[PDB]
Parts: structure tokens; sequence; C-alpha cells
RNA sequence: CUUGAGUCUCGUAGAGGGGGGUAGAAUUCCAGGUGUAGCGGUGAAAUGCGUAGAGAUCUGGAGGAAUACCGGUGGCGAAGGCGGCCCCCUGGACGAAGACUGACGCUCAGGUGCGAAAGCGUGGGGAGCAAACAGGAUUAGAUACCCUGGUAGUCCACGCCGUAAACGAUGUCGACUUGGAGGUUGUGCCCUUGAGGCGUGGCUUCCGGAGCUAACGCGUUAAGUCGACCGCCUGGGGAGUAC
């Protein structure tokens, strides 16, 4: 539970579900939390509002080591890849810097084929 | 190249043939050859160990040089012949000091091909040299389980290892099998694959076949007596048992590797 | 497109939200979805093309307004 | 305009990476001559150069690596 | 292919001189320079249909010219097949 | 005997063969009469992105005109060279010394 | 004989083809670290994955497939079709100026070759996707759509098939007949007194005149006006089946 001060806040955004996991510098984890842990089950837990409290929810769990600064990852679609941004500006965080780390392939692997 | 034989006969019909038109039509080399007395799979005692073994052609045994430990003298691929202990034809070779020598012929070995070894060897098929001077994913056949011991994996017919990985002392093969397994990088390895690669592709045809090849029948466990094998009996092909070899044990899996002193070397297993 | 920051946050989250339709990435991953079959690649780039194709070369109309 | 055939280069230099990161992003991605005006051969050419730049990582492919 | 100095020393070697090149000696040498040549090309790129077209265009073409020779003047017909090594 | 245009890039470690590496190759060159006409060694640049967990490789840029015996050779030697890491040859068809 | 058709010199553009080698992004798996109760999915769920520690995040390795952006009613190709970069072998097309042969041309029954995808055989390969299949839903039922998995297959080598709404539903070749706006690739000259203006070629996209058409529409790349040769059609089913 040691003090550090550069931690990351990776938010892998989906379009059901939104993850905040808040990591070091080096990607150790401190803590997570997510859209469907906070309640929001089904059509809630696809909201920019459950991602808002986990945001919240997240910026607690991880008060044990004084995050100060984070740099914001933010990875996927989904609304809750800018509430969440200021959910964690809102909870007293500076931010350094935010970065869509979004992984987009070069033609590689092929998709499912399509819903109907 | 592969030829199929014309049905002009049963036992002639469903023959598939692999005809090297560059195998030596003659005698092989004389001072490389030595007698090979078959066994029928009887041991010091007399008693079969192995089944399905006896008969067969008559075979000289070919000195094949496994080791490749004649370092820094360059060789011409005198000849290409076939070998019949081998899967593989063999490759007789002259050195430039007027020695010769039967090695290995990997895929791209034809006639008057010029080879070698030794640490400052080149990277050409054929050339042997310990498995630091080689780089790290070339395709090697030949290849030494321990330095200075002759060369085990990756020398049946268009067989390879491939390396993998390199650690310090150590190199990562991937062998023919899939496994991957930690050989010192001392040891040696001639490169490129084998050839008769397509020696897999003759069909043998008819039974007399294997019969000369030295393959005696296999008797399947249902066709004898519950005194004959833990399959038998049964008014009629019943076999209501769990498939077994003759001497109890399970077979159609079960695995029966039991070292404990190479496991250290196995970074993981068969596929 | 990583935004770093300056001071007052939506002075700089705007340039990172107008920055992401710039590099145009949350769209991006819209076709990387599901498969569109190449026939309808092919379909849409065209009817994509046509639609381009809207004379505005002839808005020179009355209309009493 | 074309700051190409402006000058008729006669071939965009992949070495040139001075006047190469004028036609990316900040993501690395090349900018359409829909965008840079950017005569369609030299569009070709700028491309071809812009990859080679990449694969001599003179250029990012990404700013993810 | 056929790089300008095959191409015209077999002008050279096939016509009046140097400047007559579309004789129909010369025509037919360099379509037979050129099928000799591609055919080790398509010794093992036998998958190589589209440029085994324009092969077999080459070879009708050159059949095309050895047929208006043989029917304009015999004579030169059977020394320009005797001179290249023609007929199968 | 064709223009050619060599740019490798090697070992920030080994940047001290970098001489040794380049007249080796330009004697082999000049060996079969192929003509070296730029000679760029670009000193150790910083890379845009990590080639095998390393940054700032040392660049080298050298035209040539050789056969392609030569230069496929060439080609075998920067491979099975450790050091030597994204060569890369490509055709030009003229004499270009001017810059970079 | 040269106005057709070809040859040669220089040059240009191009995902045209075949072979080989690499690059990066990403998916997946494996080994390890942090960390923890969720993940995943949907219309809603559930199957499913997860405290045996998943998901998320970082590091390392493996492996296969496809090449984001450029990217364009853009290009090339007889059609099928072909897009990371590099090299090797190779086909075609077009432009300017000239010489060269001198009708050597057009078409083509039969024949021959190429011919998407699926499929078949042998041998490899197998990341992802996914027929079949299994389970969960929906349902009156659901051997469907939807969800979770998932095998052939998709990949490679060599053979076989020889078919598609293989389609501009428009055979090839040639000649002639108002125009407009483009795209692309050449080329000549003029003030280049810039990236401009003025022409001349190849391919190409849209609109439209005469004319044609049952109309829709085509409209110098005609479905307009003609010539050559070929293929085909003769009410709808049966049937493109049967033998
Ligand atoms: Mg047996
Ligand atoms: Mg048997
Ligand atoms: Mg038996
Ligand atoms: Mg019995
Ligand atoms: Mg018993
Ligand atoms: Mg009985
Ligand atoms: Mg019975
Ligand atoms: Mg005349
Ligand atoms: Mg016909
Ligand atoms: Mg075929
Ligand atoms: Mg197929
Ligand atoms: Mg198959
Ligand atoms: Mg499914
Ligand atoms: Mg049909
Ligand atoms: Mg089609
Ligand atoms: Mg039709
Ligand atoms: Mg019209
Ligand atoms: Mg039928």
């Amino acid at each position: 539970r040691k003090q550090v001060s550069d931690g990351v806040a990776h938010i892998h955004a989906s379009f059901n579900n939104t993850i905040v996991t808040i990591t070091d510098r080096q990607g150790n984890a401190l803590g997570w939390a997510t859209a469907g842990g906070s309640g929001f089950r089904g059509s809630r837990k696809s909201t920019p509002f459950a991602a808002q409290v986990a945001a919240e929810r997240c910026a607690d769990a991880v008060k044990e080591y004084g995050i100060k600064n984070l740099e914001v990852m933010v990875k996927g679609p989904g609304p809750g890849r800018e509430s969440t941004i200021r959910a964690l500006n809102a909870a007293g965080f500076r931010i350094t810097n935010i970065t869509d780390v979004t992984p987009i392939p070069h033609n590689g692997c092929r998709p499912p084929k399509k819903r109907r | 190249a592969v030829v199929k034989c014309k049905p002009t006969s049963p036992g002639r019909r469903h023959v598939v043939k692999v005809v090297n038109p560059e195998l030596h039509k003659g005698k092989p080399f004389a001072p490389l050859l030595e007698k090979n007395s078959k066994s029928g799979g009887r041991n010091n005692n007399g008693r079969i160990t192995t089944r399905h073994i006896g008969g067969g052609h008559k075979q000289a045994y070919r000195i094949v040089d496994f080791k490749r430990n004649k370092d820094g003298i360059p060789a011409v691929v005198e000849r290409l012949e076939y070998d019949p202990n081998r899967s593989a034809n063999i490759a007789l070779v002259l050195y430039k000091d007027g020695e010769r020598r039967y090695i290995l012929a990997p895929k791209g070995l034809k006639a008057g091909d010029q080879i070698q070894s030794g640490v400052d060897a080149a990277i050409k098929p054929g050339n042997t040299l310990p498995m630091r001077n080689i780089p790290v994913g070339s395709t090697v056949h030949n290849v030494e389980m321990k330095p200075g011991k002759g060369g085990q994996l990756a020398r049946s017919a268009g067989t390879y290892v491939q390396i993998v990985a390199r650690d310090g002392a150590y190199v990562t093969l991937r062998l023919r099998s899939g496994e991957m397994r930690k050989v010192e990088a001392d040891c040696r390895a001639t490169l490129g694959e084998v050839g008769n690669a397509e020696h897999m592709l003759r069909v043998l045809g008819k039974a007399g076949a294997a019969r000369w090849r030295g393959v005696r029948p296999t008797v399947r466990g249902t066709a004898m007596n519950p005194v004959d094998h833990p399959h038998g009996g049964g008014e009629g092909r019943n076999f209501g048992k769990h498939p077994v070899t003759p001497w109890g044990v399970q077979t159609k899996g079960k695995k029966t590797r039991s070292n404990k002193r190479t496991d250290k070397f196995i970074v993981r297993r068969r596929s | 497109i990583k935004v770093r920051e300056n001071e007052p946050f939506d002075v700089a989250l705007r340039r990172f939200k107008r920055s992401c339709e710039k590099a145009g990435v949350l769209a991006e991953v819209r076709r990387r979805e599901f498969y569109e079959k190449p026939t309808t690649e092919r379909k849409r780039a065209k009817a994509s093309a046509v639609k381009r194709h809207a004379k505005k070369l002839a808005r020179e109309n009355a209309r009493r307004t | 305009f074309c700051r190409f055939t402006a000058e008729g280069v006669q071939e965009i230099d992949y070495k040139d990476i001075a006047t190469l990161k004028n036609y990316i992003t900040e993501s690395g991605k090349i900018v359409p001559s829909r965008i840079t005006g950017t005569r369609a051969k030299y569009q070709r050419q700028l491309a071809r150069a812009i990859k080679r730049a990449r694969y001599l990582s003179l250029l990012p492919y990404t700013d993810r690596h | 292919s056929l790089s300008t100095e095959a191409t015209a020393k077999i002008v050279s070697e096939f016509g009046r001189d140097a400047n007559d090149t579309g004789s129909t000696e010369v025509q037919v040498a360099l379509l037979t320079a050129q099928i000799n040549h591609l055919q080790g090309h398509f010794a093992e790129h036998k998958k190589d249909h589209h440029s085994r077209r324009g092969l077999l265009r080459m070879v009708s073409q050159r059949r095309k010219l050895l047929d208006y020779l043989k029917r304009k003047d015999v004579a030169r017909y059977t020394q320009l097949i005797e001179r290249l090594g023609l007929r199968r | 005997m064709r223009h050619y245009e060599i740019v490798f890039m090697v070992h920030p470690d080994q940047s001290e063969q970098v001489p040794g590496m380049i007249e080796r190759y330009t004697a082999a060159i000049t060996g079969a009469e192929g003509k070296i006409h730029r000679l760029e060694d670009w000193g150790r640049r910083q890379l845009a992105y990590p080639i095998n967990k390393l940054h700032k490789a040392h660049y080298v840029l050298m035209n040539v005109e050789a056969p392609q015996e030569v230069i496929d050779e060439l080609e075998t030697t920067f491979r099975f060279n450790d050091a030597v890491i994204r060569s890369m040859v490509m055709r030009t068809k003229h004499a270009v010394t001017e810059a970079s």
C-alpha cells in the first residue's frame, strides 16, 4: 500500500461495459472499478452515468496511494470515455494528458460477420 | 519423382513409387560399407523383444558421417546414393585432402556441390557448424543433442529442426514433433532440410512390399484368444475392453514418458 | 492522440475530443466492428460517390423566397 | 496547391523527412490530396515515400510504439 | 525485354541494314529471340498466365508473319526458317 | 550493372565497426567493377519506433552501380550479420550524389 | 503504294503477373507481475468465462492471416481479378519525333487456353472468421434471425471443377454524326513573364442534343447511321429437366 505519485488511469470503455483501472507508470494496477459492479446491470451498464460512477468508485481504493497526477488512457468506443475523464478530474486528480489507446488494426484479423 | 504404377495386375495397381533419377545406378562406395545382419527382433536372449520384424532384403551398412567433425576442409558432393538403412538418401563427398565420406543429403544437394564444416563455414545448405554461428530461425538438420556426440535430431527424410530461441549456453529447437527442446549451443547442426522429402508418398501397393522391407504381419489383439492377448475371446468380434498393449498397459492415450532427468530440457511437449 | 495537458481542462479535453474526429478513431472502430463483404464495400463506396455528386451547381432557383 | 508540382521535384525523396512530416498527421497517417492539393501522381510518390520512411523508421507508423 | 543491344544486333544480322527494322525477317527473328528467351522464364514461372498470354500473342504474330512470308516469297521463307531453327 | 541505393541501420554499439563495415562492402562492390556514388554515413540517428528493444540506430546510405550477384551477396551479408538492422536496397537507375 | 496492320529508337504511368524477403498495427495463445470481483452478451436475458483469480494493465515469447492511412464514379488487366515496403524474372498499354515491312488485315463453327467463390484430392498450416454441430434465448413451434462456443473451410504447394446477377444483363473489329463539366496519364508552344494560357493524344466518370427506343432510357466509350464475321431467340410451364 506504498505511496506513489505518477499513476495512469486506464479506461477500457466499450459499448456494453466500461472498466477504469488505475495503474502506476509501469502497469502495476492499484485499483479498478467497472460500471457493472456499481449496480447498473443491463442497459444501465452502457450509459455515461455508469462510467462516471465507476470512475468515482475507482478514485476510491486508490486513496491509499496518494495519487495526484494521472495519465488518462481512453481505450475503445462507447459512452463511458468522455464522462469518466470528467469524473476522474472531479475527484481531484491533475491530468497530465489524455491519450487514445484504442487498438486500430491495419487490416489484420477478420471481424465477426454481422448482426441481422 | 512420384510415379504411380499402372494397374496391370492387383498388387501393382495401388503402387506409387518415388523414382529419384539422380541416385547412383551402381555399386556404392566400398570402403564405407560394412555388413548388417538382420536380427528378427530377437535380443541377446534369443527372444522376440520387438514384434513384426524379420526377413526382408539383405542390406549393407553405409558408414554415414553423422558427426561432420572435419572442420575447415571443403568437400565436393561426388555422388548421391540410395541408402537402404535410412529413409533419406546419402551423399558421398570428397574432401580436398582426398578423403571420401558419406553424409546425409539435404534438400538442395546435387552432385558437385561445395560443402564444408567448422566454426567459420558459410550458411549454405549442407554446411555443418555449431549452433552458435548459425543464425536463429534458420532451418537445420542432423542436429546434435550433445557436443561432439554425432547428431540425432532431424535425420529422417524431408525432416528438419528449427532454431527458435538462443539463451546464453543453450538453444531452443522446434523439433519435427512440435516439441521445443533446449540443447547446448556447442552442438552441431547441418543446414537445410533433409532430402528425399517425397519419401512419404510411396504407398507400397501390396503386402510383399512391407514383407521385403522387413515387416512381418501384425495380428490384431482381437483375432487372438484370451490367453494370448488382453483382447481376444468373444463368440465373434467381441471387444468390450479398454484398448491395451499385449502386456496390459493402456494404449490409445496414456503418457508413458518417465525420464525425470531430461525434463529440464523439454520447454514444451508434442502437440 | 497523446494530448498533453494545458491548464484549463476542456480547453484541452476539447482538443482531445476534437482531435479524436480529426483522426476519426471513434468512427474508425465502426467499420472494424463487423465484416462488410467486399461487394458491400464497393457498393457503399459507389453510393457515397454518387451522393457526393449532388449537383450544388444547380441552386439558381427562385422558389419565391 | 501541390507544393510538389509547384516545383517539379520529379521524384519525392523518402529521405526528405523534413517535407514528409508536412504530409502526415500527429498520428502518422498520410493526409489525403483532397486536403493537401497534391496532384495525384505526386500523391502516389508521396505515399510510397512515407511508407519507405516508416520502414526505415525515419517516420512512425503510428504514435503508439 | 530483349535489350536495345540484342534487338539491334538482330536487326543488323537479319535485315537489309540497321535502319531496316520492319522487314518480315527481322520481325520474325526478334519474336523468335524473345520466345527462346521467355522459354526460360516460363520454365519455372508456370503460373504466369498473364505473361504467357503475351507470349502466345508473340507466337501467333510470328506465325502470321511466317505465313505472309511463305505465300509472298517461298525462297525467303525457307531461308528464314532454316536460318532461325523453326518447324517444330 | 544497375544503379542501386542502399540504406542500412546498424546496432549503436558496433557504430565503431561501421567504418570497417563500409570499406569492406565498398571494396567488395569495387571488386566486381561496381561504382560507389554516394557514401553518406549518417551517424547515430534516433529511431521513430524501437527496433528490437532499441532506439537510436546508426544509418548508412550508399548509392552504388553494381551487378545483381554483387547486390545479392551484399543482401546476404546484411542478413547474416548481426549488427546490420533493417537494411534496404532499392533501384534508382541514375546517379544521385546531391545531399541527404 | 500507303492512309489499315505491324517493327525499331527514347520516355511515361500503373493494386498487370510469377518468385523471394522483410515491416508495423491488431486479434489469439503461452509464461510472468500488479490487482480483484466481476467479465462477456443482449431488446431483455441466459448459455459461457471467473475466487482454481477472470476481466483490466504491463513485460517477454510464439504463430497465422490481412495490409489502416494514402484511397480517389483513381489505376492496371481479355475477362476472372489485382492494393504495406523492397528485390528478381516478365506481359501489356500510351506519347513525341522519325525511319522501317508493305495489306502481312477483321471475324471465327470445331479446337485450345485463362477463368471469382464454393467444392474435390494429396501434403503442410491453422491466429481470426466460420457452413455443419452443441448449448442459451425468441417463439404457438424456431432443426431461423439473436447470444455463447465451434469443425470443415478460408491460408500455402501441386493437381481437378469449369460454374456465378462470370453484369456496362449491352460479342468483336472498323467508319461517320452537335455539346458541357470533370478524373487520370502523355506531349508541343507561348508571357513559365507562378503553380498560368493555348493546343494535341490514350484511357475514363456524369449530364445532355439530333437520332433511336414500347417506354425507361442510350446518347462520339450509342441502345444513333452503316459495313464484316460470329453467338443466340421463337408463348408460359414441363425444363434446362429426361435419356
Ligand atoms: Mg508392429
Ligand atoms: Mg497394419
Ligand atoms: Mg492385422
Ligand atoms: Mg480365434
Ligand atoms: Mg488375460
Ligand atoms: Mg464356436
Ligand atoms: Mg455377437
Ligand atoms: Mg515501299
Ligand atoms: Mg467456340
Ligand atoms: Mg485450370
Ligand atoms: Mg476456393
Ligand atoms: Mg483443400
Ligand atoms: Mg454463430
Ligand atoms: Mg452461364
Ligand atoms: Mg463480376
Ligand atoms: Mg448475359
Ligand atoms: Mg445522357
Ligand atoms: Mg443436367
